[PDB]
């Protein structure tokens, strides 16, 4: 009788406490609510975007808050290298008086919490210097998030809600993403690089207050405008330079020069401007392709009718793709998820190698919590891409409208990219699994020297041509008489090989076998999580098992016990498994990254090259080895400032192993003990006059299996962070 | 087949007590009431767990689900031979007969009877859920 | 159901007007004001003694590896 | 030399291994009698150490830093006998076994009980089966190319789409 | 006569059955005006609940 | 710290009141019968 | 330098009226 | 001997006859050609 | 309740009906096959969900489907 689930009649009369849990969980599936209307929506998932903006923006916005207010900004841009960044005051009435001297950190006046975010060496980058900096930017952007609201608020009303052919209108909207808001974005990035980033790393100070008086060249906009910007590129700064100091400064403000700045060991900012520039000009161009209201551009619809293959071995080819795509919002997000996953994993890989913030190579413990950040973000990314995959299978996807072009093809050929997924997967986890398995007992009987190291020549290979003179191949960017070097020795090569050269970074690490080893277990990985996602989208409408499991949608239980038993037969449950394969899988790239960038700043790599060819030495030098400051955080001798990373510690592994019990034990055993504890409760004195109004029920199937995953992942990824941060700051290095 | 009517001078069967039996569900909600014909005391197994005498005649006890109505029913159909019939009390006193709607056990086809959710077509022709988007139907019920 | 339990009970029932018969108009804003307005006090007025986060730090900064403070 | 890699011969890490795992083995045979068997068996091993050793070195094996020999397995012809090599050994014998196993499978589809047949192997057409594995490329050569080899994708089984 | 004849190899056009694209023997076509479903299949092997025979309309059957 | 009092107040409030308001409001409606 | 509380006490005004826009938004999604 | 034969056929027993040998094989092979990484030719 | 149905490739065996614990199926007469019966669910608000029914039917696939769903009272086998 519109009870909680006021969008669903089935869940608001089941008198269970069922009907509050899946109320929570089924909040936002929009599509499935009752009397739901495609235009109604559109509308609610413009406004729950404008939400989203308005708290991301809130959430950055805190962040500037607190490090004006309770941080060290100014005290650390002073003294970088010798400074600990302060994320916030801590206010818990808990502690005793150790704990309360343990955290007193940074200079502060009292507990205080050290951020590993970065966002120091960022805003510092940027121009950021003094609190006030910082607070005027956290008001714009709580400004900016109220602004948002307002908007979200306003398109929902009736003379201002869009209508669904605009939300459809998908050239248009290209357009102006590409041009704008990707393209005139980075312009005005590019900008503010020039007008304020860069002399401010060079000793000057622009605020708005100066804006249109300061110069950013002493020839401004003249050359620009003649043609002749090799000016912005004549006077670049020295090796001498000091960040934030007009000494060794110059007067470039797009130069071309790679590399690292030798004092900041990051990218130069002039050479980020250029990028920036570069990339806006690209982009601005790129997003006056498709045809909006000209008559002038292109029709997505007809460019896809038009690329079919004549020998017919596509079929159809990309006919109908273009109503399939626009008409199924969850192809539109697995393709976007799909992007951003891979992006996502793209950013983690080249901020550790090319630090493009001042003092952030030096911030050990930042760099390892901002690369496992962003590879944990990643993995999640990829398997929201494949199950909204999935979904579209079962819930967007029309055959009859799309017949015989690729999509119909990749379902026609399914049972071969399963087989042959299971192949790749096999292949590499029997032999990557017996190699380790055979270095480990060749070091278990004392002979080492008869392990199989197989040397990781391809990638030495490429590394070579990318300018590494260690392997001497000499050839592309690493032989003189190559084009290529010739070609490059002008503008980036004097600071690309400088760099890669250098083996104090991170930039192109030196690998043996433990690499070759290790980058076979990470393709088992990404093969098997991958094997796990397709065969879920792909069986996902249907299988020799379930042939009509399309009408039973996306999460159901199972199909019963008949024709030999069901579990976990739906696309979700293939989500399911995928789920712990890919944080598997996350967990073997960021134990490589972290043990291999220890050995690095340590300065004794032979520990790593020597140890990680056997899974013993993993163990052992790694996990045992960096975990002996992390159990003393708090002991019967006293505490320290690691006791909170050791607490959170034991918590994540007490989630962890709770997560395997919502696993192991399934419905029944409960369902039938919760029976027996209502009769208990209604035959007690003084407790049956208290009665409960939601009937109690044991959880269901497919939320058991989703709170056993939520608790797993949440240990998992508790666990690891507070090993990394403990490990990596306990021994800064 | 005019339904039977429930009547309340049928003596229970001889049983002992159990903590499975009715409970607030009973008094707030519904119950069940079976009745069956037996020709001697003999000992049979309560669903709730436990064991009991049915009385050498008739017989009325008193279930908090159907399942268990028909469990009972089925191990007295297959066991002792024994005819039974069940129905649904509410607590304002309304009856309703269930398990022989038309006096003759479902196993049985008897005239008369209507078919309710069958399918003039095979289980593999349903429409697919993307045609029947923004429809709120399901392919099945087509 | 024995009615004769109490015989002075003429106070009991004067002093408590607030909560009877008010549910959640009077009892309960009156228990949201005097639980956030007892706690923000309490918080706000302890001492150091009585509390440790209050009392701040007493010791010199241990300070961290690699000389960062 | 393929990945600044110094052949093992002179290598001072490999050299320095072997001296310590001897050195090793001694002090472990130090405390028994030179005429008993435990004496006997470390010096079994000493010589056998001294051997493995000795091969390592003669095969022009690469030692990278500190001595590890490592394998290229790139096709190089100084290091065909590290993967190339036994590589197709191994490819020959894995297609062997896959292949005669096909083979039975074939060769008892056409009994009357084919299940009592996998469960029971039937000895002699198993291993008259497997005699034929010794020229198994040729005969798969010669399925592919006549036909025989791969099902039509119109007698296989496949789930509704 | 309705369908295939007794004993004949039939294969199966069924999408949903277990046994598409499978050969099987038939055992008994039924005349019976009004029958959807009137021949009957033998397989050699069996589906996932065990079962060996099904019964199959005319138009979804093949001759080999 | 510009206002050291300020954590003292706040922390408790969203700590122990406003998980009080936000779950006694959310109670009363998810058991709302209508 | 550090922030004043007039600054603190904006702040706090803005995110107030951040949290009446939003719950007009919230308001404005659920019907 | 029928039925004996037809035991000893089974795939249990010829499973661990066949895997013994071919484990005894390979035992004997590393007694007389040990430790060998690179396959001399 | 859950929602029960029955296809035209039923055959009349009755097994569905003799496995439901709730008695939600009978057999109806029909001209279908050669049993001249088929299976019917008209008080589908009886049944629990078990997919015994499923479990009993002989044929390729089921001629009897359980889709699930609303999950009531005498669904969510409840005896409190
Ligand atoms: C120039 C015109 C223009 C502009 C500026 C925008 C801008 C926007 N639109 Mg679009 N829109 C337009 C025209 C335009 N629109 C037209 C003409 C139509 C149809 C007629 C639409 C239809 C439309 C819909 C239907 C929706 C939007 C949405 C949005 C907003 C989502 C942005 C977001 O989340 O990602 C912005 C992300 C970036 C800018 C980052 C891109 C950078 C890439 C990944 C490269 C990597 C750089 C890296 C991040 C930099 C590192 C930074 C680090 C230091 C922190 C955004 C503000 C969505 C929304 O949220 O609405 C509220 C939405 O749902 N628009
Ligand atoms: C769960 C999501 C999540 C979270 C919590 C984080 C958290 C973090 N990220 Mg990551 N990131 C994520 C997802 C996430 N990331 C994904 C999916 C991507 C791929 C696109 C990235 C890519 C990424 C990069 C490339 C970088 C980070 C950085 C950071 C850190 C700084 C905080 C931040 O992002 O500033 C929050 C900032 C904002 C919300 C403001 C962004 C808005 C930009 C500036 C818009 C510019 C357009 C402008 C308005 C146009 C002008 C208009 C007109 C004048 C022309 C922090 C550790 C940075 C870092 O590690 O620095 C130390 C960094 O460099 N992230
Ligand atoms: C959207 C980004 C953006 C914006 C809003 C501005 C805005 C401005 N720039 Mg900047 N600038 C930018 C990008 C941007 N620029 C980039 C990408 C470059 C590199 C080519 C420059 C290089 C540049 C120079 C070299 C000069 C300006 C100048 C100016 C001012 C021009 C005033 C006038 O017309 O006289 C104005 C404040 C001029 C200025 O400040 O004059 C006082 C000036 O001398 N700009
Ligand atoms: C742009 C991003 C994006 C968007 C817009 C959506 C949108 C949607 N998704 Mg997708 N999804 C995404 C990313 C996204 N998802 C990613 C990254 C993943 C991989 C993890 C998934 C995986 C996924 C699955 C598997 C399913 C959806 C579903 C849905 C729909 C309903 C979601 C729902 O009921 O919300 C309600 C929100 C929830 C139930 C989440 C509750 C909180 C979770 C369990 C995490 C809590 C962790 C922990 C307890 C909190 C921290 C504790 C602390 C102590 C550490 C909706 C259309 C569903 C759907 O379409 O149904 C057919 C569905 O089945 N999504
Ligand atoms: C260490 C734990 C572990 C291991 C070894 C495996 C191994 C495997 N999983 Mg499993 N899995 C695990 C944990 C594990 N999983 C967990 C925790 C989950 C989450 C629920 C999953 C979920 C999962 C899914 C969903 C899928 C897999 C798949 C796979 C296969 C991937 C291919 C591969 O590696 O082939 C190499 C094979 C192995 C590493 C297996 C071990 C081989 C042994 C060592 C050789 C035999 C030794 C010896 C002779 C036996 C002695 C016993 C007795 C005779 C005396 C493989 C069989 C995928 C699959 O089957 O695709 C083909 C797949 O779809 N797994
Ligand atoms: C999302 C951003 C964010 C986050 C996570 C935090 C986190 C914290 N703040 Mg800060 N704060 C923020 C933004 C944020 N703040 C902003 C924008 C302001 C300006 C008004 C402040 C002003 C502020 C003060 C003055 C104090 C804190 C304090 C605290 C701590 C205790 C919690 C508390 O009392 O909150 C109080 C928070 C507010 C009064 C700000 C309003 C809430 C903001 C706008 C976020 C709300 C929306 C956000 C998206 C959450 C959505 C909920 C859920 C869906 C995730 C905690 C570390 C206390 C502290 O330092 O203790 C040591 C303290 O005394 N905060
Ligand atoms: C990005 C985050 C995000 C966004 C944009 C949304 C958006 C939405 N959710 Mg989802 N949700 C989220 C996170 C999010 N939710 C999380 C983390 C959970 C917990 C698992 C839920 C659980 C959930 C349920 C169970 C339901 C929704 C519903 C809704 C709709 C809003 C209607 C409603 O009841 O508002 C709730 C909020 C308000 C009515 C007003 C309060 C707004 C915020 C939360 C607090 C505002 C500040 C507050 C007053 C304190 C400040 C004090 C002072 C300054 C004033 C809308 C589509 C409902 C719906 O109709 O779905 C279709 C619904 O039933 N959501
Ligand atoms: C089935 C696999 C198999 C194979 C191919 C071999 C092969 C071999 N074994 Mg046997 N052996 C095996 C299993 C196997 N062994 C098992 C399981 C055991 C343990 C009971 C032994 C115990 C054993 C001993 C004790 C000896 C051999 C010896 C030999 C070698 C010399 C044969 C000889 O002199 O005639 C052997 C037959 C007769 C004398 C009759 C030969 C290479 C001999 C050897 O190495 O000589 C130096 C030797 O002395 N083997
Ligand atoms: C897939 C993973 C893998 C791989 C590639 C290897 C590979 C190897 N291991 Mg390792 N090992 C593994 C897993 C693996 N092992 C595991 C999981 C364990 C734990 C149980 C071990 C434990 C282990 C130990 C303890 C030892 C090895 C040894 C060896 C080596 C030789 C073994 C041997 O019998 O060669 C001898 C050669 C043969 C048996 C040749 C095959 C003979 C057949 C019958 C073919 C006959 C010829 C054919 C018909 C004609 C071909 C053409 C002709 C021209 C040649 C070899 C480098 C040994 C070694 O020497 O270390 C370096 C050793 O001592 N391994
Ligand atoms: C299921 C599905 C889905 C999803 C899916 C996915 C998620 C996928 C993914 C995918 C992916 C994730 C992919 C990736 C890819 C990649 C690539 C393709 C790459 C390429 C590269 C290249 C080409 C390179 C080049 C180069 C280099 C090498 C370096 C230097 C420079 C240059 C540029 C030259 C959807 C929803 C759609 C729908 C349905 C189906
Ligand atoms: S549905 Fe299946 S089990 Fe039930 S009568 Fe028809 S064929 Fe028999």
């Amino acid at each position: 009788a519109s009870r909680f689930p006021k969008f669903s009649r089935g869940l608001s009369q089941d008198p269970t406490t069922r009907r509050i849990w899946f109320g929570i969980a089924t909040a936002h599936d929009f599509e499935s609510h009752d009397d739901m209307t495609e235009e109604r929506l559109y509308q609610k998932i413009f406004a729950s975007h404008f939400g989203q903006l308005a708290i991301i923006f809130l959430w950055t916005s805190g962040n500037l808050f607190h490090v004006a207010w309770q941080g060290n900004f100014e005290a650390w841009g002073q003294d970088p290298l010798h400074v600990r960044p302060i994320a916030h005051a801590i206010w818990d009435p808990h502690f005793g008086q150790p704990a309360v001297e343990a955290f007193t950190r940074g200079g502060a006046s009292g507990p205080v919490n050290i951020a590993y975010s970065g966002v120091y060496q960022w805003w510092y980058t940027i121009g950021l210097r003094t609190n006030q900096d910082l607070y005027g930017g956290s008001i714009f952007l709580l400004f900016v998030s109220a602004l948002f609201l307002i908007a979200g608020w306003l398109h929902l009303q009736p003379k201002w809600k869009p209508s669904v052919s605009w939300f459809k209108n998908a050239e248009s909207r290209l357009n102006h993403h590409l041009s704008g808001l990707f393209g005139v974005s980075s312009l005005a990035w590019t900008g503010h690089l020039v007008h304020v980033a860069i002399p401010e790393s060079r000793g000057e100070h622009v605020r708005w207050n100066n804006l249109l008086t300061a110069l950013p060249h002493p020839q401004g906009l003249g050359p620009f405008f003649a043609g002749q910007w090799n000016v912005y590129a004549q006077n670049p700064d020295s090796n001498s330079h000091l960040f934030g100091t007009s000494e060794g400064a110059g007067t470039a403000i797009l130069t071309f020069l790679g590399g690292f700045h030798p004092q900041t060991q990051s990218l130069w900012l002039t050479d980020m401007a250029h990028h920036h520039l570069a990339i806006a000009v690209i982009f601005i161009i790129a997003g006056h392709m498709y045809r909006t209201n000209f008559g002038i551009g292109h029709s997505m619809k007809e460019i896809l009718e038009a690329h079919t293959p004549p020998g017919g071995r596509l079929g159809r080819g990309h006919k109908g793709l273009y109503d399939t795509i626009n008409n199924s919002l969850h192809f539109q997000l697995g393709l976007a998820l799909a992007s951003l996953g891979v992006i996502t994993s793209l950013v983690a890989q080249h901020m550790y190698s090319l630090p493009p913030y001042a003092f952030l190579a030096q911030d050990f413990t930042t760099q390892a919590a901002l690369y496992t950040h962003h590879q944990y973000i990643a993995g999640f990314i990829m398997t929201g891409a494949f199950a909204h995959g999935a979904i579209f299978f079962i819930r967007d996807y029309n055959p009859e409208q799309n017949k015989d072009n690729v999509l119909a093809r990749m379902l026609e050929h399914k049972e071969a990219i399963i087989s042959h997924l299971s192949w790749a997967s096999l292949f590499l986890g029997f032999h990557t699994l017996g190699l380790y398995v055979h270095n480990d007992v060749m070091l278990a009987f004392g002979t080492p020297e008869k392990q199989i190291l197989i040397e990781p020549v391809f990638a030495q290979w490429i590394q070579s041509a990318h300018g590494k003179a260690l392997y001497g191949f000499d050839v592309l960017l690493s032989s003189a008489d190559s084009p290529a070097f010739n070609a490059g020795q002008t503008l980036w090569l004097p600071g690309w090989l400088d760099a890669i050269n250098n083996n104090s970074n991170s930039l192109f690490l030196t690998i043996g076998p433990g690499d070759f080893l290790v980058h076979h277990a990470i393709a088992l990985g990404l093969h098997t999580t991958t094997l796990i996602l397709v065969k879920g989208a792909l069986d996902a409408r249907g299988s020799k098992l379930m042939p009509d499991k399309k009408e039973f949608g996306y999460s159901f239980p199972c199909d019963g016990p008949g024709r030999g038993g069901t579990c976990d037969i739906s696309a979700w449950d293939a989500f399911y498994l995928a789920v712990f394969w890919m944080l598997n899988t996350i967990g073997w790239v960021t134990f490589y990254w972290h043990w291999k960038h220890i050995t690095l700043w340590q300065g004794n790599v032979a520990q790593f090259n020597e140890s990680s060819t056997y899974l013993m030495g993993w163990l052992r030098d790694y996990l045992w080895l960096n975990s002996s400051q992390l159990i003393n955080g708090y002991n019967p001798f006293g505490m320290n400032s690691l006791s909170v990373w050791a607490w959170m510690f034991l918590f994540g592994h007490l989630v962890w192993a709770t997560g395997f019990m919502f696993l192991i034990s399934w419905r029944g055993y409960w369902q039938e003990l919760i029976e027996t504890l209502a009769w208990a409760h209604e035959r007690t004195p003084l407790a049956n006059l208290v009665r409960w109004k939601d009937k109690p029920v044991a959880l269901s199937i497919v939320q058991a299996r989703l709170v056993g995953l939520a608790h797993f992942s949440v240990g998992y990824i508790f666990t690891y962070a507070a090993f990394l941060i403990a490990s990596t700051s306990g021994k800064f290095g | 087949f005019t339904p039977p009517t429930l009547n309340a001078d049928t003596p229970a069967p001889i049983f002992g007590g159990s903590t499975g039996g009715l409970l607030r569900k009973a008094q707030v909600e519904e119950f069940y009431v079976i009745t069956w014909e037996s020709p001697k005391e003999q000992i049979f197994e309560m669903p709730t767990g436990g064991a009991a005498i049915m009385r050498s005649g008739p017989n009325l006890l008193k279930l908090a689900r159907k399942e268990q109505c028909l469990a009972l029913g089925a191990r007295l159909r297959t066991k002792f031979k024994i005819q039974y019939q069940f129905y649904r009390v509410f607590p304002n006193g309304e009856v309703q007969y269930l398990h022989p709607k038309d006096g003759v056990y479902p196993e049985k086809v008897n005239a008369g009877r209507t078919a309710v959710g069958v399918n003039n077509r095979s289980i593999g022709q349903n429409a697919n859920p993307a045609e029947l988007k923004f429809a709120h139907k399901q392919a099945y019920d087509l | 159901d024995d009615p004769n339990r109490y015989n002075g009970f003429q106070n009991k029932f004067f002093e408590t007007f607030a909560g009877a018969f008010t549910k959640r108009g009077l009892l309960l804003k009156f228990l949201v004001l005097g639980g956030a307005t007892t706690i923000g006090y309490l918080g706000s007025t302890s001492s150091g003694d009585l509390l440790a986060i209050k009392n701040g730090p007493k010791q010199a900064p241990i300070m961290g590896p690699r000389g960062r403070k | 030399d393929v990945a600044g890699l110094t052949p093992c011969k002179e290598s001072k890490g490999f050299a320095k291994r072997q001296k310590q795992e001897i050195k090793k083995l001694e002090g472990r045979l130090k405390l028994y009698a030179p005429d008993s068997a435990p004496a006997l068996a470390i010096n079994a091993t000493i010589e056998k150490t001294k051997r493995r050793f000795e091969f390592y070195g003669n095969q022009g094996l690469l030692c990278g830093t500190d001595g590890l020999p490592h394998l290229i397995v790139d096709g190089d012809q100084a290091h065909l006998g590290e993967f190339v090599y036994p590589g197709l050994v191994f490819l020959y014998i894995a297609g062997w076994i896959g292949w005669v196993g096909r083979a039975y499978l074939i060769d008892v589809r056409t009994s009357k009980k084919p299940t009592e047949k996998e469960i029971i192997i039937d000895v002699p057409l198993a291993l008259r089966i497997m005699s034929k594995g010794l020229t198994w490329p040729v005969a798969a050569i010669g399925e592919l190319r006549s036909g025989k080899l791969v099902e039509k994708s119109s007698n296989i089984t496949v789930s509704p789409r | 006569v309705i369908g295939p004849k007794r004993g004949s190899i039939v294969k199966v056009l069924r999408r949903e059955s277990y046994w598409f694209n499978d050969t099987g023997k038939v055992v008994a076509v039924d005349q019976a005006p009004g029958v959807r479903y009137p021949v009957v299949v033998r397989f050699d092997k069996v589906n996932y609940a065990g079962v060996s025979t099904n019964n199959y309309s005319p138009d979804e059957l093949e001759q080999s | 710290m510009t206002a050291s009092y300020l954590p003292s107040i706040f922390v408790p409030l969203i700590g122990l009141v406003f998980p009080a308001i936000t779950m006694a409001s959310l109670f009363i409606y998810i058991e709302q019968d209508e | 330098t550090s922030i004043s509380d007039s600054q603190i006490i904006v702040a706090l005004v803005s995110a107030f009226i951040t949290g009446i826009l939003a719950l007009r938004l919230g308001k404005s999604l659920y019907q | 001997m029928q039925d004996v034969k037809t035991y000893l056929s089974t795939a249990p027993v010829l499973a661990t006859l066949w895997f013994g040998f071919l484990a005894g094989l390979l035992i004997e092979i590393n007694r007389f050609f040990p430790d060998a990484l690179v396959l001399p030719l | 309740a859950h929602s029960v149905k029955i296809y035209d490739t039923c055959i009349g065996c009755t097994q569905c009906v003799r496995a439901c614990p709730t008695d939600v199926l009978e057999m109806v007469p029909w001209d279908g096959c050669k049993a001249s019966q088929i299976a019917s669910a008209p008080r589908t608000e009886d049944c629990v969900g078990c997919k015994r029914c499923e479990s009993a039917c002989p044929t390729d696939f089921l001629s009897v489907r359980v889709y699930l769903g609303a999950e009531t009272t005498r669904s969510m086998g409840l005896a409190y």
